[PDB]
């Protein structure tokens, strides 16, 4: 929100008997992908971490 | 430098799919096509590459072969005799 990165993201984890899809989605510019998944990973590898 | 990916060009309607490294093997089919592979990409190519090295290799065993032979010496010690 600071520099205005994403029109949208959220955090998801889907849930199934065995599986699941644990990450995120997001919405944003043509030149805002590389910027966003950038600090997307960053902040899962802070947790991990 | 006034260049990277997000302006290159416009494309529509392509979809692409593409594994993991870690889920597929590295030399995958390496003998089994690889080597049916050079053989087909030598073929469209030998062609063009042989025939001109192929001349040099025959200049080179004339032009070597005639120097000997300018070296060597001729049977012209007649008109002197005893």
């Amino acid at each position: 929100a600071t520099n205005k990165l994403c029109q949208s993201f959220q955090t998801f984890n889907i849930c199934y008997a065995d599986t699941g899809l644990l990450g995120a989605h997001f919405v944003c510019d043509h030149m805002s992908i590389d910027d966003m998944m950038f600090v997307l990973q960053g902040q899962w590898m802070r947790l991990c971490t | 430098m006034g260049r990277q990916f997000g302006h290159l060009t416009r494309v529509r309607h392509v979809i692409t799919y593409s594994l993991s490294p870690f889920e597929q093997r590295a030399f995958p089919h390496y003998f089994s096509k690889g080597i049916p592979n050079v053989l087909r990409r030598t073929r469209a190519c030998i062609l063009r590459v042989a025939p001109p090295f192929v001349a040099f290799y025959l200049v080179y065993t004339w032009g070597t072969q005639e120097f000997e032979k300018s070296k060597r010496k001729n049977p012209a010690a007649y008109e002197n005799d005893r």
